RNA sequence: GGAGCAAACCGGAUUAGAUACCCGGGUAGUCCACGCCCUAAACGAUGCGCGCUAGGUCUCUGGGUCUCCUGGGGGCCGAAGCUA
RNA sequence: UAAACUCCUGAACCCGGGACGAAACCCCCGACGAGGGGACUGACGGUACCGGGGUAAUAGCGCCGGCCAACUCCGUGCCAGCAGCCGCGGUAAUACGGAGGGCGCGAGCGUUACCCGGAUUCACUGGGCGUAAAGGGCGUGUAGGCGGCCUGGGGCGUCCCAUGUGA
């Protein structure tokens, strides 16, 4: 546009929208599982995966994915939740941490062990 | 003999009846890193075939580069279609900043201290072809001293 | 220094007071573009001397009432009603734009 | 803590011959006159042609592994010299050249960069009469680095002075191999150093 | 009604230029011509002359190139590679002389109206002067 | 105001069905005046004004010393140049 | 060369000394001033630091399909799962889980969240609108923006010098 237009109008600053209501941006957020559902994908993929709708201390109750090998996660749980969509879940915006409160670490795991959050193992260490 | 980098060689494909055709381009630079540098981009259905075809055609298309103590005589902006490419000056210890592209072309012309930037359209072919012509257009005190007396 | 302003009167409705019309211009802070802007003062009058028209300088003062902050200096030209004419046209264009 | 780990063994994956074990890695093998290949299972196999990242990456892992720093103390350093008045690659060699246990190993009391290093923190060394146990400091030029005189006695001290008998060293130093003494005259030029190493490759890894 | 003259006289250069032409005519103004005069110093054009047209003053400017060129297209080198208001009716541009551009590594000018005339940039940075940035030529 | 045409609608065909395409009817409407509505593939899908940069060819409309020259307008091919 | 093993040094820990921070207030001489003399005062702390002795004495976390540095064997069979984006998994998976090996950082390494960057993707520097998003359906014209050539006056913009201010 001409400068006698920016000068009478201006440019407009872009406003990012949040990927996220963990709340207020807040890392972490606490919530009550209340659901312990089992989910298909959708698009090209195919399994049964794992979910628990939480509510939350934010006041919202959102669907979050419990991630690793196998769970021990039921109706009155307890959890923190974290954040990270998981894309072949529609509305599924978080995932549970593992290790923390009633949602037990992944055992048998030898590998990205702290996501999944399973302490070290103590047989050649 | 010069130094010969490749740059770019991707699978293009063309269809016939019952099935996709193949062929091959390979984008090469070659230069001796004292002001001389050539691009050529070759075709041919096999990958070996195109490097050597284009390096061939870069040979027929070499390029005078006033270097000044590994950078150039100032700043030149060079647009080829869509693809942008700015050059700067730089003095000794900056290094060649710049991306793949047209780092290569400024490495084997011995270019060792400028500041480039690509704007625009990203894409290779174009981007190389731009940093070429900015090089093939770059002037000196010298030759302009020359071009302006009368 | 006192600040003083110069400008032109465009009102004298009130008793013992000017309304002064000051023009300022400058660069714009980002487009550079030079921009004009202007503002009304109140400006004190104590002897009903100045009229619609006049080019005034305007001095800051020690204050007469609440918002009436300068006097007038001086006269530095008569006449300028044509000035006058732009602030009432821009005045009464503002009822051309509500609903 | 500073590497800790196997050594003749980037003398490898690195291509180059780098001395971190001083002695052996400098006859029939830094291990590296026996297998000149990467380390691991792939080591011997048809090279993969690299990456301009790749490569970059390399020169930089090269020049740091040769003076036995971490990264984070190798990259303020790089940082520093990039501020610092002119041609910032020799800047940062120059300072690199700079850290006491690098000068006490170009001053032959020790053996290794790794062993100098050692020698810098047990006490053993001094600068300008005041004894210093940090590896890191700067020295700079007009100081005078002497050995411990309570560690002068030491068989380690001994052979590697009485191995300087012949020997002779940088430019930028000077020894007085009796008093078992050096000094630092002036801080090293690029051309000074004989590095296996481009180092208009380092300053462009930390482009991005 | 021609809101540039200045503009309007670089941009018949430029064009005219383009096709190698001999010259062109550029109605005439005082301050172009100061412009001009610039021009001619620095090499840009051969140089420049009063004339009228229709009985109205012009300035006919004479155009300048390389030689003639080797491959396919020997079409000279061209002097003025690059000319260019900066300061525009829409937005003047004003500079201090520690803010006047070397332009091209000083292998171009920037034309420079001052209060001690119109000037290139090292005239007036060595004149210690700046003003209403005119013009870029390379 | 209403000849003709014709959404809707009333019928006939066609079809697996045919709330359509085809045929036969047919009201609003299409017409006039006055007052509303204010939309569009309201398209050159191209804001207005001004200067500058080869030509060739066909056309509408002025003027000249009317083979040719010189204005204004509508097309086609194309210098330089621009364009994904 | 990693280990075992051979020499060498000696973090921790034990013994000893042991701070600077504090010279004034005050008192005496001089005059209750200048100057001079004198005495007290340490939470930190038996700490820092110096000296003697002295033990080989912690390593983890992420990653290895491409972007991106690092590849193989097994297990698994559109399951269990991974997933920042592209996408992996349907019996030979460098993409899932484990192993070996490798890369990167290292008392840290990863994760999530938030800001700027890249994003010339609000474009002043620095973008666009025939067909990609984008020319208002067309006019008339208000405020506003912009304004041909010559001379003179003022010096508001603009430029310059000096100076105050910018703790
Ligand atoms: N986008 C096409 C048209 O632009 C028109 O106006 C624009 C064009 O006439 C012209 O823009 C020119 C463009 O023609 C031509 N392709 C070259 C030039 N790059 C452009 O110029 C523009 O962009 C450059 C930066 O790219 C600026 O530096 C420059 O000042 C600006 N005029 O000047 C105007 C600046 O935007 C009309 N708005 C309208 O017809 C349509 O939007
Ligand atoms: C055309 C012909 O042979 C034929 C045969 C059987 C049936 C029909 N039916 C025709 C039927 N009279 C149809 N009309 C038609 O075709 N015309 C040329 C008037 C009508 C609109 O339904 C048709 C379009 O459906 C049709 O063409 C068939 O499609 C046509
Ligand atoms: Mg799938
Ligand atoms: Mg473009
Ligand atoms: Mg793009
Ligand atoms: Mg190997
Ligand atoms: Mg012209
Ligand atoms: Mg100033
Ligand atoms: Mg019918
Ligand atoms: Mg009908
Ligand atoms: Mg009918
Ligand atoms: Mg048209
Ligand atoms: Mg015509
Ligand atoms: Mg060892
Ligand atoms: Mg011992
Ligand atoms: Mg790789
Ligand atoms: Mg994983
Ligand atoms: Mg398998
Ligand atoms: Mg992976
Ligand atoms: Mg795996
Ligand atoms: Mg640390
Ligand atoms: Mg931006
Ligand atoms: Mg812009
Ligand atoms: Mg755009
Ligand atoms: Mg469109
Ligand atoms: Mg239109
Ligand atoms: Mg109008
Ligand atoms: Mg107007
Ligand atoms: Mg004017
Ligand atoms: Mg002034």
């Amino acid at each position: 546009p001409t400068i006698n237009q920016l000068v009478r109008k201006g440019r407009e600053k872009v406003r990012k929208k949040s990927k996220v209501p963990a709340l207020k941006g807040a890392p972490f957020r606490r919530g009550v599982c209340t659901v312990v559902r089992t989910v298909t994908p959708k698009k090209p993929n195919s399994a049964l995966r794992k979910v628990a709708k939480v509510r939350l201390t934010s006041g919202y109750e959102v669907t979050a994915y419990i991630p690793g090998e196998g769970h021990n996660l039921q109706e009155h749980s307890v959890v923190l939740i974290r954040g990270g969509r998981v894309k072949d879940l529609p509305g599924v915006r978080y995932h549970i941490v593992r290790g923390v409160y009633d949602a037990a670490g992944v055992k048998d795991r030898k590998k990205s062990r702290s996501k999944y959050g399973t302490k070290k193992p103590k047989e050649a260490a | 003999d010069f130094e010969e980098k490749m740059i770019l060689i991707r699978r293009t494909a063309r269809m016939q009846a019952g099935g996709r055709r193949f062929r091959f381009g390979a984008l090469v630079v070659v230069g001796d890193r004292q002001g001389r540098v050539g691009l050529g981009f070759g075709k041919a259905p096999e990958v070996p075939l195109a490097v050597q075809k284009a390096g061939y055609y870069a040979r027929r298309n070499m390029v005078e580069v006033p270097l000044q103590n590994g950078t150039i005589p100032h700043e030149i902006e060079v647009e080829f279609g869509a693809s942008k490419i700015v050059l700067k000056p730089a003095a000794p210890g900056t290094g060649v900043i710049a991306g793949a592209v047209p780092r290569a072309i400024l490495e084997l012309a011995g270019v060792t201290d400028i500041l480039t930037k690509e704007l625009g359209s990203r894409n290779p072919i174009n981007i190389a072809y731009a940093t070429m012509e900015a090089l093939r257009q770059l002037r000196t005190k010298a030759d302009v001293e020359r071009l302006r007396k009368g | 220094p006192k600040k003083v302003l110069t400008g032109v009167v465009v009102s004298d409705k009130m008793q013992k007071t000017v309304t002064v019309l000051v023009e300022r211009q400058f660069p714009h802070p980002l487009y550079g573009k030079v921009i004009k802007r202007s503002k009304k003062y109140l400006a004190h009058d104590p002897e009903e001397k100045y009229k619609l028209g006049d080019v005034v300088e305007i001095i800051e003062s020690r204050p007469i009432s609440k918002r009436k902050r300068f006097r007038v200096l001086r006269l530095v030209e008569s006449g300028r009603m044509d000035l006058v004419e732009k602030y009432l046209i821009r005045r009464q264009n503002y009822e051309s734009l509500s609903k | 803590g500073r590497y800790i780990g196997p050594v003749c063994r980037l003398c490898r994956r690195e291509g180059v011959k780098l001395y971190l074990k001083g002695e052996r890695c400098y006859s029939p093998k830094c291990a590296m006159e026996r297998r000149p290949y990467p380390p691991g299972q792939h080591g011997q196999k048809r090279a993969r042609r690299p990456s301009d990242y790749a490569v970059r990456l390399r020169e930089k892992q090269k020049l740091r592994r040769i003076y036995g720093i971490s990264e984070r103390q190798f990259r303020n350093l790089f940082e520093e010299a990039s501020k610092k008045k002119g041609v910032t690659g020799s800047v940062f060699l120059g300072l690199l050249e700079s850290r006491l246990d690098n000068v006490v190993y170009r001053l032959g009391f020790a053996v290794s960069r790794r062993q100098a290093r050692q020698l810098v923190r047990h006490g053993h060394i001094t600068v300008n009469g005041r004894r210093v146990d940090l590896p890191s400091y700067r020295v700079r030029p007009g100081d005078e680095i002497a050995v411990a005189e309570k560690s002068r006695n030491l068989e380690l001290i001994r052979q590697n002075l009485e191995a300087m008998k012949g020997r002779k060293v940088g430019p930028w130093l000077s020894l007085d191999v009796e008093g078992m003494k050096g000094k630092f005259l002036r801080l090293p030029d690029r051309e000074d150093l004989a590095l296996p190493v481009n180092e208009q490759l380092v300053i462009e890894f930390y482009s991005r | 009604m021609l809101t540039d003259p200045i503009a309007d006289m670089l941009t018949r250069i430029r064009n005219a230029t383009r096709v190698y032409k001999e010259s062109t005519d550029v109605p005439a103004s005082r301050f172009k011509e100061e412009i001009l005069r610039i021009l001619a110093r620095e090499g840009f054009i051969k140089g420049y002359e009063r004339v009228d047209v229709d009985g109205k003053p012009y300035l006919r400017v004479y155009l300048k190139y390389g030689p003639r060129r080797q491959g396919p297209d020997p079409r000279p080198e061209q002097v003025i590679h690059h000319i260019r208001r900066i300061s525009k009716p829409g937005r003047r541009v004003y500079v201090g002389v520690k803010e006047i551009p070397r332009v091209r590594r000083g292998l171009g000018i920037a034309i420079l109206s001052t209060s001690k005339g119109v000037l290139t940039d090292r005239e007036a940075r060595k004149l210690g002067v700046g003003g209403e940035l005119i013009c870029e030529v390379w």
